[PDB]
């Protein structure tokens, strides 16, 4: 079984887009 | 929620996932590899959280110390978590 959690990266990416609209 | 709590969440959750694998193969395995490479990518992720509380800190406006507990916490899950991985025998 895969130990990866769905999204993570995704929402990782979003947290960086974030950090250059601040 | 926002996109730091959802990191937040997936950071913990993923920690969660393999301190329970762990727990069910505590002998030194098909997941060794794969289990290096996610803390590592959970290192860099706890860095990007704390660049963004440095971020949101220079805003007058907000309170980071939240943030700051959350992360803290998740740095805390993962030092006792790469201990246990690191002492299967």
């Amino acid at each position: 079984k895969s130990l990866r959690v769905s999204s993570l990266n995704k929402d990782r990416r979003l947290l960086l887009r974030e950090f250059y609209n601040l | 929620e926002d996109p730091f709590q959802q990191v937040v969440k997936d950071t913990k959750e993923q920690l969660n996932r393999i301190n329970n694998y762990i727990t069910r193969h505590n002998t030194a395995d098909d997941q060794e590899e794969e289990i290096q490479d996610i803390l590592k990518d959970v290192e860099e992720t706890i860095v990007d959280l704390d660049r963004s509380i440095i971020v949101m800190k220079r805003d007058e406006n907000e309170d980071v110390s939240g943030r700051e507990a959350q992360v803290k916490n998740i740095k805390q899950q993962l030092d006792a978590l790469k201990l246990r991985f690191d002492r299967r025998i």
